[PDB]
RNA sequence: CGUAAAGCGCACGCAGGCGGUUUGUUAAGUCAGAUGUGAAAUCCCCGGGCUCAACCUGGGAACUGCAUCUGAUACUGGCAAGCUUGAGUCUCGUAGAGGGGGGUAGAAUUCCAGGUGUAGCGGUGAAAUGCGUAGAGAUCUGGAGGAAUACCGGUGGCGAAGGCGGCCCCCUGGACGAAGACUGACGCUCAGGUGCGAAAGCGUGGGGAGCAAACAGGAUUAGAUACCCUGGUAGUCCACGCCGUAAACGAUGUCGACUUGGAGGUUGUGCCCUUGAGGCGUGGCUUCCGGAGCUAACGCGUUAAGUCGACCGCCUGGGGAGUA
């Protein structure tokens, strides 16, 4: 469900170091990463409603997180949505 | 949830008491203590204790008199849904005079008797008897 | 401090939760009571027992089970005390005034066993009325003479004596009982922990009660 | 608001409501005093005047309110910075009919072909319709086709509910456990909103073995538009799209905290000569039973219908009507 390789990658791409796993950005980032991956899973299939529920789950979570950030460090927010490439 | 912790205290007493339980503990708070204080000073709990530091630990000793417990009834009054604030002439006296009413004021968590003398009022946390 | 050669504790799962404060057991899936708590309860047991026994002891050694019964028809029976060693005719304390006549029958019969009418009637009626006697005999011995109201009650196994204790509880009769780990206490004013159905804990405390009622004021 | 009226079939989630814990600050809520104002009459209290009273009248009291000033800082709200227990993130693993897609297997039924065999078969309560000398049924052999997956199998397991059982691969959701590390209240609930949502039913193509609404035939019966029998269309199957309801039930909304026990089932994991197929613990989930307590009773009972809090849905006699 995302590669230990790939999840690690992103931790080392958005946090202080690896280990800084729970850093806001890092969550928001490896959620994004899956959410996007998944969009092809549900591109085929589409009738996989059940799995879809986790995906919605994913979005609404990352959304809450994204919100909280903006509330704290509005800087780290903008930087993040630009660099994660969303919020249009 | 944890949203009202004072009712959680009130109830941990209420419960353990009806469970004939010697002690009873709970996460502490400034607030919590100042109340247990009053409970002790007025002789409803036996004696409290806050065995913590980072993760404080308010702990109380319940008393049992005859066979009963000393706390025949412990209800919340104010609460985060609906906050109660009585002036002073309006302060409520429990069981006529017996039993007490824990009230927070511009000068600390006191008893209705005390607050009445003090000449002030405030949020009437709970009732005890 | 102990004396109980071997009553240690007794009774395995069936423990009644309220019997916690008198248990420290654990051996082989059965708990041993608090050996050293049974004892300070002989302090108070035989004490307020003998305390009322001098002021005049009228006891009622209530105990049953075809395997311990007759071992109550002794210094328990004999001395300043009375006994019930069979099926406790419910309401015998609570209907004492109904049953009172179940006594008049017993006497008015044995008082006429080797007395009065007897070898007459039929050779039917004979042991075909001592079937009446042998019956009313057990269950309604320790009643016989009552003289001085039942005053405390010594009871063997608290819950197996459901009724008689409850009866007392109702009537103001202080109930001294020994209560296994499984039995329900609090029905007992003077609670005596430890085993209740081994031939010892009985005779021990049993005979040891006889041995303190029996003497208290010379 | 379990069974009397009443928990939306289920889920996510905006507004809103509610929000762990420390310190500082703020002083709106809250609290305090002062001051002004709150018309008179009325009401009430103590008097006074009519022969009493009704009535009239003096004076207080009351007008529980509002507003201004000044103060109090515990609680609530605002601001600031924290904190680690709530909540997330990361690592390894475990169980699973969780979802979606592609393969594939044997047992059977029906059908086609053939061998053998020959007068019945089938069916009911009894029968008859039906089927068989163009040879049925029975029996053996080969083949085609759809549908469902015996045994495992179990108060067994998964899912938010609906619901999900052969085997295999592929994609994928959730849960739990052992450790430790990171985030630092990031949370709970949610009107409106959106998604999902049995079976039936509808739209287009397809598919069709068995079952079977409708319909036909035979029976039963006073009647038989039924129950039984012989047939059998839709439908039941697939793809795409609809519909959005069920006693959608635990007839019990979600979240969190606290409160005696006993016997199982299931599923992780720590420790012990692993030296017993185990032994002692420690989580998740579940079944029966039972204590306080709760309840009209029945019953519920650490998976509460007990003790409490936050939020939401809903009830207010029966019928009329979930109708217009
Ligand atoms: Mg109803
Ligand atoms: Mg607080
Ligand atoms: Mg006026
Ligand atoms: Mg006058
Ligand atoms: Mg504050
Ligand atoms: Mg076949
Ligand atoms: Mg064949
Ligand atoms: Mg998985
Ligand atoms: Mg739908
Ligand atoms: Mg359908
Ligand atoms: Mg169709
Ligand atoms: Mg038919
Ligand atoms: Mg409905
Ligand atoms: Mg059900
Ligand atoms: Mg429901
Ligand atoms: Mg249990
Ligand atoms: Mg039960
Ligand atoms: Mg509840
Ligand atoms: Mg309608």
């Amino acid at each position: 469900s995302l590669s230990t390789e790939a999840t690690a990658k992103i931790v080392s791409e958005f946090g202080r170091d690896a280990n800084d796993t729970g850093s806001t950005e890092v969550q928001v980032a490896l959620l994004t990463a899956q959410i996007n991956h998944l969009q092809g899973h549900f591109a085929e299939h589409k009738k996989d409603h059940h799995s879809r529920r986790g995906l919605l789950r994913m979005v609404s979570q990352r959304r809450k997180l994204l919100d909280y950030l903006k509330r704290k460090d509005v800087a780290r927010y903008t930087q993040l949505i630009e660099r994660l490439g969303l919020r249009r | 949830s944890m949203q009202d912790p004072i009712a959680d205290m009130l109830t941990r007493i209420r419960n353990g008491q009806a469970a004939n339980k010697a002690a009873v503990t709970m996460p502490s708070s400034k607030l919590k203590v100042a109340i247990a204080n009053v409970l002790k000073e007025e002789g409803f709990i036996e004696d409290f204790k806050v065995e913590g530091d980072t993760k404080p630990e308010l702990e109380l000793t319940l008393k049992y008199f005859q066979g009963k417990a000393v706390v025949e009834s412990i209800q919340r009054v104010s609460r985060p849904g609906l906050r109660i604030y009585k002036r002073k002439d309006e302060l409520p006296k429990v069981m006529a005079g017996l039993g007490i009413a824990v009230v927070s004021t511009s000068k600390g968590v006191m008893t209705d008797r005390a607050a009445r003398q003090a000449g002030l009022g405030g949020e009437i946390i709970c009732y005890v008897a | 401090m102990l004396k109980a050669g071997v009553h240690f504790g007794h009774q395995t799962r069936y423990w009644n939760p309220k019997m916690k404060p008198f248990i420290f057991g654990a051996r082989n899936k059965v708990h041993i009571i608090n050996l050293e708590k049974t004892v300070p309860m002989f302090n108070e047991a035989l004490a307020e027992l003998n305390k009322i026994a001098s002021r005049k002891g009228k006891i009622l050694f209530v105990g049953t089970k075809r395997a311990a019964s007759e071992a109550v028809k002794d210094a328990a029976l004999s001395c300043d005390q009375f006994f019930v060693n069979h099926r406790w005719l419910g309401g015998m304390l609570t209907n004492w005034k109904t049953v009172r006549q179940s006594i008049k029958r017993l006497k008015d019969l044995e008082t006429q066993s080797q007395d009065g009418t007897f070898d007459k009637l039929t050779k039917k009626e004979a042991l075909m009325r001592t079937r009446e006697l042998e019956k009313l005999e057990n269950s309604l011995g320790g009643i016989k003479d009552m003289g001085g109201l039942p005053d405390a009650l010594f009871v063997i196994d608290a819950d197996h004596e459901h009724i008689a204790i409850k009866e007392a509880n109702n009537l103001g009769i202080p109930v001294f009982a020994i209560v296994d780990t499984n039995s329900d206490p609090d029905g007992v004013d003077f609670v005596i922990p430890g085993n209740d159905d081994a031939i010892r804990a009985v005779t021990l405390y049993l005979g040891a009660v006889a041995a303190t009622v029996r003497e208290g004021r010379s």
